[PDB]
């Protein structure tokens, strides 16, 4: 199973 | 009408620090959410839309863990190994090896093994589907994320009600994404006629009803399948005919995991 939402909290910020 | 499926089941957690060595009672809530999930006992089916409601299936498959190691020792059905290895990788299954760094099945054509580990980036956990059993009997099972695996606890949100390991444990018993993997598509399938047809995944916490371009009208697509890229808190049931599908395969003539039954009895009592 893939957390389509997990990237989020990192292409937020630096 | 149906027959309780008895699962003897192993927790292997492999721990490379001592956040991931998580407690026996993280590990005896997976158990009971997967004996609510399997034997529709789950509090949550209150949240099955009504318009799904005939359709939910319950698989009466129980999982208890293995009292009886392959050994023939006596057993909790948890073992513990540290490690120095950092992330698992699903390409290799070192997780499943104890020789690169994690442990070795218990025989997986009696025991359904779940590893417990850190895994990289977006992976919540994977399994091997039951068209490898024969080719690749040894690497056979499920691995979950420690951090999402139980309920609550050390569990983290929003995959903290361990429906994780429901997925996987689907998968194992040979579910496929209910849009088809397919990328969102109306042509791929997961050969279960009670599921709509449904484009590409959900994810996060949808409305109801979700309609797409491949079930255009009211109830649409059951974005609430456990089969479905959803929050936990908000995937409350497999169908009718995923419960026909996932059964199919203890067929004591013809199923690939009908030997799990033989002696399912004797490894669960201590
Ligand atoms: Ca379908
Ligand atoms: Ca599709
Ligand atoms: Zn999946």
């Amino acid at each position: 199973k893939r957390d389509p939402v997990y990237f989020i909290k990192l292409s937020t910020i630096k | 009408p149906s027959s309780t499926i008895l699962i003897p089941v192993v927790v292997h957690v492999v721990y490379n620090n001592s956040a991931q060595n998580i407690s026996d009672a993280q590990i005896i809530s997976q158990i009971q959410v997967l004996n609510e999930d399997f034997r529709r006992m789950n509090a949550d089916q209150a949240n099955t839309p009504s318009a799904f409601a005939n359709l939910a299936g319950n698989a009466n498959i129980e999982f208890k863990l293995a009292r009886r190691d392959p050994n023939g020792n006596t057993t909790n059905g948890i073992t513990r190994t540290s490690t120095s290895t950092e992330t698992f990788s699903m390409e290799m299954d070192n997780v499943k090896f104890s020789n690169l760094g994690g442990n070795n099945a218990w025989n997986t054509r009696r025991y359904l093994n779940i590893w417990v580990c850190n895994l990289g980036d977006d992976l919540l956990g994977y399994a091997q589907f039951p068209f490898e059993f024969q080719t690749k009997p040894n690497t056979d099972g499920v691995v979950i994320h420690y951090k999402h695996f139980g309920r609550d606890g050390s569990a983290e949100s929003p995959y903290d009600k361990g429906r994780t390991a429901t997925h996987e444990v689907g998968h194992w018993l040979d579910l496929r994404h209910i849009w088809g993997d397919d990328g969102g598509s109306c042509s791929g399938t997961d050969n279960i006629a009670d599921t709509p047809n449904q484009g590409g995944y959900n994810e996060g916490c949808p409305s109801f009803p979700k309609t797409d371009h491949c079930t255009n009208t009211s109830p649409g697509v059951m974005f609430m399948n456990y089969m479905d890229y959803t929050y936990d808190a908000c995937m409350n049931l497999f169908t009718k005919g995923q419960v026909e599908r996932m059964r199919s395969l203890f067929d004591t003539q013809t199923g690939i995991r009908r030997e799990m039954q033989i002696y399912a009895n004797e490894l669960t009592n201590p």
